[PDB]
């Protein structure tokens, strides 16, 4: 991976730097570099392809040094550069796809190609220089077993789900208690609903609780938390449980009560803030606990004194709604985002190439069931993949 | 009770309207001049099948006859799985069919009422006193912190106040945590202290003629009209069995199985 | 029907008699000399007491009364969940106990005969004619491959054989794969073909006095005596009715609830 | 692991082979081996943890080469090897505790102690020797990616599980049939039961299926199948799916019919055996289905027809059992058998230090947990902590 990503790195530093007119002392040790990988190289055969539809390529390197004796760099020395160039483009192009269309259950984090598997050995060394990009620097912490760290802009933590639990319930589905909710990507809308506008609660408040477990521990994460669910603020028929028939909602919106959001690890209470929207920090959380409260307006408008009746019908459902946002978090592990591109890249891939469903990876590379299952081997293939991806984004 | 979880994807299940229909009984209440007008012997049997033709297996559809509102009203007894009840209009009851309704539409837990031991109050706004028998006809005499009577003598029954007066059921409301000592007649009535637990789903009430004054809550603020309360326009009362039997889908779409773990005696008609 | 898969260590519920008595209810029938030697206007009340003392809510135990088991052969009705029927022991009648029995104690799905148009065979010896009514009397007339009578004359119904005679409740078994023309008198009984699909697990028959004679199985190498067949020697009524009382719990073990599905809209007990 | 594993190895072989008048020319080599690691070890610390009730303890080593220039080794010899020897032996099993004891849901088959991951340094690898153990042979062969073996003596390879299916029943469970089993270790004994005898079937055969799925493929393979399951042939009383009530079991045990094992790999048929009883070979299989028949007997004896009448009730029930038991096989992957000790030695270490549980195995090693969910990441760390535990009982 490392050689891998320092072939990338070469030859897109000769695709910048190597320009017409510029100074050969803006380019000498990228040269020298150029020059090591090309000696590295040559004398070796790799083989690319073989899985799915995509085509089996074979690689062959006798390439000549570039010069080092102009001062300034001219037409004839870039087209010389750029040949090579070229063909070494395309085939660290093809090894990232390679790479990106396999995985392995037990040694994921291990190349899989043989073509990077070759590139993995002492003699190719040699190529490895600069390795600055974030991905590949968490590729080397990780190889040297230190904490590793990935920025994700809205990061897709939560797998998608729209459901609801009924605490209250009969078979006509005109006396409901309960919460309904709707966790995307970085998302979590909730609402609770009291048909009964809690008439009959002990301190006429319902309560009303929500806890989401994240599959990866989340740090240094931004929250931004709104006292409103849009999502579940509007009448709508949903289907039953069981499917077998549907029922009415009818929501008609109040403020939540003694809004609770506590930010959990391990089952500890890392953070937590009470009656507090807009923007908040959770520094480090496995799981977000939002316990809210509908609360009867104990003074009510002739208006609302209308929507609440004493007893059924219940024409009108109480709604008390809480929404989280996490515009940014760290992840120790690789997760898609809004930002990067890389599950985009690695779905692209394995789409264009039609590769058959491996043993690690859901089919299709959806990303709801990856990260509903996020299991050790699966985030090694995914971290693996990833970084390949990267690489190739570096060219391609 | 326990708490269901469900997903808002889940795929909606093929119509159970069929099954219900299978797998349920009806029955059909009417009055007895219904059946006069009719001048038939065989209309049940017409009924049946024409229900039939609406997918009710035959025998499934129970038809019941009442003399009238306030005979039917004597501690009625709704049998079948799905109750439908065509109750007249009359613009001199409109209380008493208010007081059908709300005795069959609703849920209550009732427990007897010994007065001539015990002097009662209603603790809330559900609580009420349901009274039941051929002639009921109850006083109240609302009492104070020495149980003596505002302006009434718990001796003299003629000072009482009036709340009913040869009744075959009324719904009294009295004011809450006020004890009064009541004056029935017991040999002709039984009064239950009641509380409505929420409303009765497997009874519907079709009002033929007639308009709006259904109010099966005594709150002043509240005349809800719920999907059980159809209202009908007719002048011939096959044609009022026609409607029935033709929407008998609708009728059952607005309603529901009982839902509710009893502990009286009643028999029921069920398959 | 699904595959039910469970584990074998599943840890076993509390006692369900509470609830089970709390939302089931329990038929008692017994003869009408019960009644006449008990000479008590109000037994009834103080069997539900002792009852609710048991453990069952008041108004959940019925009593059912009939004339003898001639009498209650013809089409009985069983309302509860769980019914227990007190069958005095006559030594003249056991083929009539052993067919009461067999009626209620297996469940049946039957079908209507014209024993006037076609012929009928029984296909397997799950198959019986059951007749019930005011009085039966079948003669049967078995035919061969050409469809003529065997020992007797099809046109003649004098030369048939005769199987039952003023019966009330009479069940009929034929050599099966022979088709029979079958002489009963439709004008005061009813024959229906009927086929035994399994135990009714909800009556038990606890047999007053007498020996076991019960046989509810055709087949001669039978006579199971199953768990809800009891016997109990008597002298006094009060007696049997104290001990059906006191050992409810039992008799509730022994029986378990109906299980089937049932096409036909009939009239039962059900808290 | 192979430099700890060297070390116990050449302890070991110091142990059994300096013996006191033994000719030099029998020891020459391991004397040269012996003072590399001496030479290697020298001048190093090491620091075994303080996980759980484990001490911390430190490690010198400065010791003196053992001897050459004797013909036959005498007493004082023997003597200083044994401290030498006594000294590194407490360290080694001290180390390989310290190994056994921890683990990652991430990179799981890397050394996770402090002392182990110094020993994987290039400088270490001079002590390096012999790798003949077949738990050490895997371990190298699983480094390389190669295909791995492991022999098991009654591989413990089905979790605990007494369960029955009722594919006919009823609330008075009077006439009843299905299939109840036990599968634990490397036994499976299945019974279909019939209350009616097959008196309405088809053909009075009533046909009873179980499907096995082995959670690792097993190869070479040698099973004995017998006709009658002893554990289902006697009268039960078993409670019901949901523990609402119990059913009675009253067993009269019928010959299996029609008898069909089938050993399926990837769903592939991959050995068959029909009517077969005794030894059979399943050469590569991951599943077994075992189809059998209760066959009404077409003529029976008095006594016999007794048993079985034409309608309810049922009181004496035909079953047809099936024992199979796996006496030896192999898997590619590390499981817990009757013949080895590597399962017991790592409970055992856990449980005497009360080590906490930690994020891979259930608490207490339970197999049955541990196999049922044997996921990558179990797989990884429960081979290297197999294979510690197997380099300590060299020596403890
Ligand atoms: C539901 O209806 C569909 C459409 O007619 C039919 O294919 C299906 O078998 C029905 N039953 C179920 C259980 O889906
Ligand atoms: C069941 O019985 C146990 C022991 O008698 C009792 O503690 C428990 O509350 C009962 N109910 C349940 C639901 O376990
Ligand atoms: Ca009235
Ligand atoms: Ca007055
Ligand atoms: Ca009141
Ligand atoms: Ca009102
Ligand atoms: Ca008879
Ligand atoms: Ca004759
Ligand atoms: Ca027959
Ligand atoms: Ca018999
Ligand atoms: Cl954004
Ligand atoms: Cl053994
Ligand atoms: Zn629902
Ligand atoms: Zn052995
Ligand atoms: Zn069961």
């Amino acid at each position: 991976m490392d050689v891998l990503y320092s072939l990338s790195k070469t030859l897109k530093d000769a695709r910048d730097k190597i320009v017409e007119g510029t100074l050969y002392s803006n380019v000498s040790d990228l040269i020298q570099q150029f020059n090591q990988m090309i000696i590295t190289m040559n004398g070796n055969e790799f083989q690319t392809g073989g899985i799915g539809n995509l085509p089996i390529r074979n690689w062959n390197f006798d390439f000549g040094l570039l010069g080092t004796t102009l001062l300034n760099l001219d037409a004839n020395y870039v087209e010389t550069a750029r040949n090579t160039i070229d063909y070494f483009v395309d085939f660290v192009d093809n090894v990232c796809m390679d790479e990106m269309v396999r995985e392995s259950q037990r040694n994921g984090i291990a190349p899989q190609s043989d073509s990077l598997r070759k590139l993995s050995g002492i003699k190719f060394k040699r190529i490895n220089f600069d390795n600055s990009s974030e991905y590949i620097e968490n590729w080397n912490l990780q190889n040297r077993r230190q904490r590793t760290g990935f920025t994700f802009h809205k990061p897709n933590i939560f797998p998608y789900s729209a459901s609801f639990t009924l605490n209250r319930s009969q078979p006509a589905h005109d006396n409901l208690m309960g919460t309904m909710w709707l966790n995307a990507g970085s998302e979590i809308q909730v609402a609770g609903f009291d048909y009964s506008c809690a008439i009959n609660a002990p301190a006429n408040i319902q309560q009303f609780e929500h806890i989401v477990q994240l599959r990866r521990v989340l740090t240094t994460a931004t929250i931004t938390l709104l006292p409103d669910a849009e999502r579940f603020s509007f009448p709508r028929v949903i289907n039953s449980a069981d499917g077998a028939t549907t029922w009415y909602f009818n929501p008609v919106i109040l403020r939540p009560n003694n809004v609770e959001v506590e930010f959990l690890l391990n089952g500890q209470i890392i953070n937590t803030y009470q009656a507090r929207f807009g923007t908040i920090i959770a520094r480090n959380f496995d799981t977000i606990r939002l316990s809210f409260q509908l609360m009867r307006p104990p003074n009510m408008t002739p208006a609302v004194a209308a929507l609440f009746p004493n007893a059924q019908p219940f024409e009108h459902h109480a709604t008390v709604g809480l929404t989280l946002r996490i515009e940014s978090a760290v992840c120790e592990s690789v997760l898609a985002d809004a930002s990067k591109t890389m599950l985009a890249n690695v779905t692209s891939v394995r789409q264009e190439y039609a590769i058959p469903v491996g043993p690690v990876f859901p089919p299709g590379m959806n990303w709801t069931d990856l990260i509903t299952n996020y299991s050790p081997s699966r985030e090694d293939n995914l971290q693996r993949v990833f970084t390949v991806a990267s690489i190739r984004s570096m060219l391609v | 009770n326990l708490p269901i979880t469900g997903s808002m994807d889940t795929a909606y299940a093929n119509s159970t309207q069929e099954e219900t229909f299978l797998t349920s009984t009806l029955c059909l209440y009417y009055p007895t001049e219904a059946a006069t007008e009719i001048n038939d012997n065989s209309w049940k049997d017409t009924l049946s099948q024409l229900f039939l033709t609406k997918g009710w297996p035959t025998g499934s559809v129970y038809f019941k006859e009442y003399t009238d509102i306030a005979s039917f009203s004597v501690d009625p007894q709704l049998y079948c799985d799905y109750n439908v009840v065509l109750m007249k209009y009359d613009a001199t009851l409109q209380l008493d069919m208010s007081e059908l309704a709300d005795l069959i539409l609703n849920e209550w837990l009732c427990n007897p009422m010994d007065i001539t031991l015990y002097y009662y109050q209603q603790t809330d706004e559900a609580n009420k006193w349901i009274s039941m028998g051929s002639s009921c006809t109850i006083k109240v005499c609302p009492l104070n912190t020495q149980t003596l009577g505002i302006g009434c003598l718990t001796t003299d029954t003629a000072t009482f106040e009036e709340v009913a007066t040869a009744e075959k059921l009324v719904i009294t409301d009295v004011v809450d945590g006020v004890n009064h000592k009541l004056d029935v007649t017991t040999a002709t009535c039984t009064i239950r202290n009641c509380k409505k637990l929420g409303p009765r789903e497997n009874v519907a009430v079709i009002q033929v003629g007639g308009s709006d004054v259904l109010d099966i809550t005594a709150d002043p603020t509240t005349a809800p009209q719920t999907e059980r309360m159809m209202r009908i326009n007719w002048k011939k009362w096959w044609q009022v069995f026609y409607t029935v039997v033709d929407y008998v889908n609708q009728i059952i779409q607005a309603m529901s199985k009982r839902s509710r773990s009893l502990n009286s005696a009643a028999f029921y008609y069920r398959i």
